[PDB]
RNA sequence: AUAAAUUUUUAAG
RNA sequence: UUUUAAGAACUAGAUACUAACACAUUUUU
């Protein structure tokens, strides 16, 4: 036991599993943002 | 019957200790 | 995980759903007001939630003149005082 | 030559006490790159 | 009395789902269960500043803390917590944020960051 | 890479004195796969 | 939109008058819920011919969880009624109004690979087809 | 002209 | 005085707590 315990836990947003539902999350959001301005044009 | 092949006994050596003849060399 | 986990599960609330069928036990110490009083029932069960108010008096009223420094807090917690001491009137009054 | 026999199984020894628990295919892997490098450059001199 | 236990003894009856049903209306009397908050062992990652006693959380300490679910949500849905942290010194609560957008925390009531 | 290998020279004492200024082993210190390309291939075992 | 009337023959599905509940009123008083006969609606948008599938709410008295029971036996009737199509008239795709469907759907229709299912990109009023009167009369 | 056969699990930290 | 929670029925599906334990990670493209 000597690194941080903040990488054992779920709650914080630097670990990689988090990080990436975050990246997900954003890139469907983009695809759709991306979309919808398409058809207003 | 052990004609002085095989090993001293199987403990340590994680093998069977099981010696066959070899019928590749005889004559 | 910490007890706070393994004191609610399932195993440990139906044996309590059964002790109140069964006999006298289901604490008061669980549950919380309950929030109105004239909804509450039969004196000997009034009789518990009234104490189980007289208690948390006795806990923050010695709350009370601890020199510890903290008047915010204090005034808070003195308003906290005032809320239970009329609940403890509420409950005498149903009684 | 007895010397590098004692280096090889030396280092399984080192890949055994490192790893507490590594779990599993990190040791197979160790094992693998260990083995493979004895064999690939003792090649015909083991079998005696 | 095993820590790794395999089998717990049951009452010869036990409709497990009915125990599901009632203890389901159980869940709600309870003071602790309903409590809104919760209670975490956690690190303070970006060091600290008290704005009391002007104490300084080193770099990172172990703390029993407090986790909050947030009413926020993070872009459509994204879970986004508050933590409380006590300072040892004196009596005073500090939160976090977790921003997912940007990994970093940001934090408010009662410290600073240094820099 | 070629062109640019033909001014490396010294490449074998170097690797086996990689032992001393370096922590981890590297099992293979005999070759460079650079020069030497690649001795050996398995993924035929793989399948058998 | 175009691609619907292209040489390819895909049927449409809308699945959400399958289960129908309507207030009434108890003889003291309460909402009652009750479950109305739903039917199964699947439409080419060539020839018009719409498939109903009427369900009667007697089959529906043995059972709890009535969600997966509704989109998995829709997902039957929809199976069956392929196998009511002989190869000229098997349909090549077919698409479903909700995505909550999807997954029985991909369950019975594994024996015929030649179709493909698919999701509306578009919001589709085939829910409310049952204001037509001609449709709720044959299903009343 | 050979008949040569090792093992095997629980707790605590 | 003030105050509203409690009961019945229905739905789809995964999430929290603990880190004391181990951390050359090496290596084939
Ligand atoms: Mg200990
Ligand atoms: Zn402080």
């Amino acid at each position: 036991g000597s690194g941080d315990l903040n990488l054992l836990k779920s709650w914080n947003p630097k670990l990689m599993k988090n990080r990436k539902k975050v990246w997900e999350t954003e890139q469907d959001l983009i695809t759709e943002q991306q979309k919808l301005n398409t058809r207003l044009k | 019957s052990y004609n002085g092949i095989g090993l001293k006994s199987a403990k340590g050596s994680s093998t069977s200790g099981h010696v066959q003849r070899s019928l590749a060399s005889n004559n | 995980s910490r007890n706070v986990d393994k004191a609610n599960s399932v195993l440990v609330r139906f044996q309590e759903q059964q002790a109140e069928s069964a006999g006298g036990y289901k604490d008061y110490s669980r549950y919380q007001r309950p929030r109105n009083v004239s909804k509450v029932k039969s004196i000997k069960e009034a009789n518990e939630w009234k104490r189980q108010v007289s208690k948390e008096i006795k806990q923050k009223s010695t709350r009370i003149y601890d020199p510890s420094l903290n008047e915010m807090q204090i005034a808070e917690l003195n308003d906290e005082l005032n809320n239970l001491f009329k609940e403890w009137k509420r409950w005498q009054w149903h009684i | 030559s007895e010397e590098e026999i004692k280096k090889f199984d030396s280092r399984i020894r080192g890949i055994l006490m490192a790893s507490g628990s590594t779990t599993f295919t990190k040791v197979a892997a160790k094992w693998n790159t260990s083995l493979i490098s004895l064999f690939t450059y003792f090649r015909e001199a083991i079998v005696a | 009395s095993e820590r790794k236990a395999i089998n717990k003894y049951y009452p010869p009856d036990y409709n497990p789902l009915e125990a599901e049903k009632l203890s389901r209306k159980m869940a709600k009397k309870l003071k602790t269960m309903n409590k809104s908050h919760a209670s975490i062992r956690l690190m303070t990652p970006f060091s600290m500043r008290c704005l009391e006693c002007n104490e300084y959380i080193p770099k990172s300490r172990k703390f029993n803390g407090k986790k909050e679910l947030l009413k926020e949500k993070y872009l459509d849905s994204i879970k986004i917590y508050r933590l409380t942290i006590s300072c040892p010194r004196c009596a005073n609560s500090i939160a976090f944020r977790t921003d997912p957008g940007n990994s970093d925390y940001v934090m408010e009531v009662g410290g600073v960051r240094n820099y | 890479d070629r062109h640019t290998l033909a001014y490396d020279r010294g490449h074998r004492i170097r690797r086996e004195f990689k032992q001393y200024s370096l922590e981890r082993n590297s099992p293979f210190w005999w070759t460079n796969s650079h020069h030497d390309g690649k001795l050996w291939n398995l993924n035929a075992y793989r399948t058998d | 939109y175009a691609e619907l009337f292209n040489n390819d023959i895909k049927l449409f599905v809308d699945d959400t008058n399958v289960y129908r509940v309507t207030v009434h009123k108890t003889f003291e008083g309460n909402v009652a819920t009750k479950a109305i006969n739903g039917c199964i609606f699947t439409l080419n948008p060539k020839t018009g011919h719409l498939f109903l599938k009427i369900i009667h709410t007697s089959v529906w008295a043995g059972q709890k969880r009535l969600s997966q029971l509704a989109k998995w036996k829709t997902a039957e009737e929809v199976s069956a009624l392929v196998r009511s199509l002989p190869k000229e008239e098997q349909p090549k795709q077919i698409i479903v109004t909700r995505k909550a469907m999807l997954d029985p759907l991909e369950v019975h229709m594994l024996d015929f690979p030649n179709i493909a299912i698919r999701p509306t990109e578009l919001r589709l009023p085939f829910s409310a087809a049952m204001s037509i009167d001609k449709l709720s009369d044959v299903v009343m």
